[PDB]
């Protein structure tokens, strides 16, 4: 349902 | 504080187009997405789409097949959802919502807009007794009305204990039916009067029905 | 790509009891949002970014987890906490979980069953409605089987259930069997058969047409 929703930039910066 | 206020309920014919508004206050209208959420009973919450006011940008749920359009008017701080070619499936509560300040959870919600898609016309209910069967049960059947709602009380609001007024059911005819019941001591069936007060405003139906054991 | 599963669908908790509801993801997610919804009102943001309580949310609420499993916890269950709780994550499809309905727990109570014949007034209109009431029962799950001269009815009944009662924590159910007057007059025995946890065997309330 929310596939094409906007990006806000709250992505976790993955280390591994 | 951020606030979202939606337009009132909409009663629609099948095949029509509905436009719901969402007035936003307490923040810069052009810097946040106004998002839309559908809720049917037995389906949970479904994301429909969104608009970024003043940008000309919108995003869609693909399963809506271009029937949903999302616009905004920056001058009045109001976002709009238009849903065309309405069916019974489109009967739902529709919410507008917005992200939090420093988080992407939907922190701010509109109060919801109920859309009812129906081919039915205004009809007054017939009120039928549910005649008494230690503890006895009696009631009234409020059958074949459109639209919702009906107001039901017992003995002009004096009798409230042991009263169950049930959610209305939508029949295949497109008309509603509800029941209201009360459980009482069976020894009082000869002395105490029991009257259901029924008010259906759109049809101008106002009925007081006394319910007693059958002769 | 990522599916959210809320287990269980219905959660029952006594007043004072510790409550934990789980939102399981089919693959790792970095956060979980939680929303509270009561009947007739919009969902409210309850716990966001896995563990952060929204303004006005009481301290008895908490959240946690990582990877494929997240949870919402109430330290002591209160009556006002009875609601549906939806977990939510934007990387999931669908984005909202199906919801955990949280109700108050009480002892098993069998329904008091009542059958109502159609009124003579209704029979003038050409339709007959037969009503069965299931009064003050717990748990919510109940089965109503309409029987017309021992024949099991299907597709010709509708039912609804009241919200959990604030005083005794019970539910009530009303079922209507609808048939034409012509069909009604061609049969004798009308029966409402009730299956419920508090009934060792199903209970049947019946009437004979005319009697």
């Amino acid at each position: 349902d929310a596939e094409f929703r906007h990006d806000s930039g709250y992505e976790v910066h993955h280390q591994k | 504080q951020v606030q979202l206020q939606q337009s009132g309920p909409e009663l629609m014919k099948p095949g029509a187009s509905v436009k719901i508004s969402c007035k936003a206050t307490g923040y810069t209208f052009s810097t946040s997405w106004i998002e839309w959420i559908k809720q049917r009973p037995g389906h949970g919450l479904e994301w429909i789409g969104e608009v970024l006011p003043g940008s000309g940008k919108s995003n869609h749920n693909a399963n809506f097949k271009g029937r949903a359009t999302f616009t905004a008017d920056t001058a009045s701080n109001t976002a709009y959802m238009q849903l065309s070619s309405l069916t019974s499936e489109d009967s739902a509560v529709y919410y507008c919502a917005r992200e939090g300040s420093n988080n992407n959870a939907l922190a701010y919600w509109g109060q919801g807009t109920l859309v009812t898609v129906s081919a039915a016309s205004t009809k007054g209910p017939s009120v039928f007794p549910l005649a008494p069967s230690g503890t006895a049960a009696l009631g009234c059947l409020v059958k074949d009305y459109f639209p919702e709602p009906v107001t039901v009380s017992w003995n002009s609001g004096a009798l409230t204990s042991g009263v169950h007024t049930f959610p209305a059911v939508l029949q295949s005819s497109g008309l509603y039916s509800l029941s209201s019941v009360v459980t009482v001591p069976s020894s009082s069936l000869g002395t105490q009067t029991y009257i259901c007060n029924v008010n259906h405003k759109p049809s101008n139906t106002k009925v007081d029905k006394k319910v007693e054991p059958k002769s | 790509q990522i599916v959210l599963t809320q287990s269980p669908a219905i959660m029952s908790a006594s007043p004072g009891e510790k409550v934990t509801m789980t939102c399981s993801a089919s693959s790792s997610v970095s956060y979980m949002h939680w929303y509270q919804q009561k009947s007739g009102t919009s969902p409210k943001r309850w716990i966001y970014d896995s563990s952060r309580l929204a303004s006005g949310v009481p301290s008895r609420f908490s959240g946690g987890g990582s990877g494929t499993s997240y949870s919402l916890t109430i330290s002591n269950m209160e009556a006002e906490d009875a609601a549906t709780y939806f977990c939510q994550n934007w990387r999931s499809s669908p984005t909202f979980g199906a919801g955990t309905k949280l109700e108050l727990k009480r002892t098993v109570a069998a329904p008091s069953v009542f059958i109502f014949p159609p009124s003579d007034e209704q029979l003038k209109s050409g339709t007959a409605s037969v009503v069965c009431l299931l009064n003050n029962f717990y748990p919510r799950e109940a089965k109503v089987q309409w029987k017309v001269d021992n024949a099991l009815q299907s597709g010709n009944s509708q039912e609804s259930v009241t919200e959990q009662d604030s005083k005794d924590s019970t539910y009530s159910l009303s079922s209507t069997l609808t048939l034409s007057k012509a069909d009604y007059e061609k049969h004798k025995v009308y029966a409402c058969e009730v299956t419920h946890q508090g009934l060792s065997s199903p209970v049947t309330k019946s009437f004979n047409r005319g009697e």
